[PDB]
């Protein structure tokens, strides 16, 4: 679990 | 075209619950991570929390873990806020953001208009009203200053004209300060004629919605 | 803040104006991006630079981004009065555990207009107040420019920290600023002093309004 990874599809 | 309207603000007392609500336009909501943030009156801006586009996963600020939870209802292009046990070190606009991403990190490209969460255990009640005389001395060349003040009211806002808005020549009602009590006082104050003090009677006229209050307070002069 | 800020910048129209975000090895140092907000008073953050450099199209080229080691910077060339407003800069700390880390934000002043002293006029408690037990001093400042007022209560020359409550500046309708601060009494304390003082400071120079319980 990585807050700062991409939250989007794209 | 890429709405953000949020909702569900408004005055709560601490330990309650309320819901607030991102309703979007003109992207593919489901497409885009969301985030709530906030900000205290005054102060800077505090992230609060994240929902992945595909609800996967959702991170909290250390200081609302436990007590908000973020949600998403891609059927009705909304986002939730559920903020349960309330502390007056809450209150704040509450902003959501759709995600964006870079390189290294994210951040907020499309911003909500913000909605006001105000977390106070003070209870709903109209003002006192004092007159703030006029100067015997004639004090400030031809011209006095007289006024009302507004003490001790909850919540926000009141109105105040002069003479039923009559007079509006040389008006300056104040914004209020928030007290340690958590109510509120402010005043109004108007520059007349020294030679009008005699013949012209001044009557500020304070509106409290909130409290279905209202008072007429004759302002006269000392001696 | 993890991130640092000035509280606040000024410049005059025309002019190139720069704000510092400094951060440490776990953030910008760790190479993560930094962002920045544009905020003008009672509007919400709106995007100004992002990963760094970037302008979105919506953005005029006189706003413009760097970022060395451990620091980021924002300028804005040809101060205009529209850039009044509040910047933070924002990125991510993989010591902390949320996805975004703030700056304290950056109060950018635009001096548009000539310095204006402010009016002072500070009322004494009311009979009806005295009478309902209670007393309140009103000092109100109007009038003045640019928006920043110390403000200070003395009973007989001597400073008074309690019961003193201050309203931060508000702009006027004529683009100046407005204060008002209240000093709460027992009608006890009022009647026990020969006087009480307001005492308004504004860029160094100072106004101090008496009144006496006599």
């Amino acid at each position: 679990a990585n807050p700062n990874a991409n939250p989007n599809a794209n | 075209q890429v709405q953000l309207v949020e909702s569900g603000g408004g005055v709560v007392p601490p330990g309650r619950s309320l819901r607030l609500s991102c309703a979007t336009s003109g992207f593919t909501f489901s497409s885009y991570g969301m985030h709530w943030v906030r900000q205290a009156p005054g102060k800077g801006l505090e992230w609060v929390a994240i929902i992945w586009y595909d609800g996967s996963n959702k991170f909290y600020a250390a200081s609302v873990k436990g007590r908000f939870t973020i949600s998403r209802d891609n059927s009705k292009n909304t986002l939730y806020l559920q903020m349960n046990s309330l502390r007056v070190e809450d209150t704040a606009v509450y902003y959501c953001a759709r995600a964006a991403y870079y390189d290294t990190s994210g951040y907020g490209d499309y911003w909500g208009q913000g909605t006001l969460v105000t977390v106070s255990s003070a209870s709903t009640k109209g003002p006192s009203v004092f007159p703030l005389a006029p100067s015997s001395k004639s004090t400030s060349g031809g011209t006095a200053a007289l006024g009302c003040l507004v003490k001790d009211y909850f919540p926000e806002p009141v109105t105040v004209s002069w003479n039923s808005g009559a007079l509006t020549s040389g008006v300056h009602t104040f914004p209020a300060v928030l007290q340690s009590s958590g109510l509120y006082s402010l005043s109004s104050v108007v520059t007349v004629p020294s030679s009008s003090l005699g013949t012209q009677t001044y009557i500020c006229n304070v509106n409290h919605k909130p409290s279905n209050t209202k008072v007429d307070k004759k302002v006269e002069p000392k001696s | 803040s993890v991130l640092t800020q000035p509280p606040s910048v000024s410049g005059a129209p025309g002019q190139t104006v720069t704000i510092s975000c400094t951060g440490g090895s776990s953030n910008i140092g760790a190479g993560y991006d930094v962002h920045w907000y544009q905020q003008l008073p009672g509007t919400a953050p709106k995007l100004l630079i992002y990963g760094n450099i970037n302008r979105p199209s919506g953005v005029p080229d006189r706003f413009s981004g760097s970022k060395s080691g451990t620091s980021a910077s924002l300028a804005i060339t040809g101060l205009q009065a529209e850039d009044e407003a509040d910047y933070y800069c924002q990125s991510y700390d993989s010591s902390l555990s949320g996805s975004w880390v703030f700056g304290g934000g950056t109060k950018l002043t635009v001096l548009g207009q000539p310095k204006a002293a402010p009016s002072v006029t500070l009322f004494p408690p009311s009979s009806e107040e005295l009478q309902a037990n209670k007393a309140t001093l009103v000092c109100l400042v109007s009038d003045f420019y640019p928006g920043a007022v110390t403000v200070a209560w003395k009973a007989d020359g001597s400073p008074v920290k309690v019961g003193v409550e201050t309203t931060k500046p508000s702009k006027q309708s004529n683009n100046k600023y407005a204060a008002s601060s209240y000093l709460s009494l027992t009608p006890e304390q009022w009647k026990s002093h020969r006087s009480y003082s307001c005492r308004v400071t504004h860029e160094g120079s100072t106004v101090e309004k008496t009144v006496a319980p006599a």
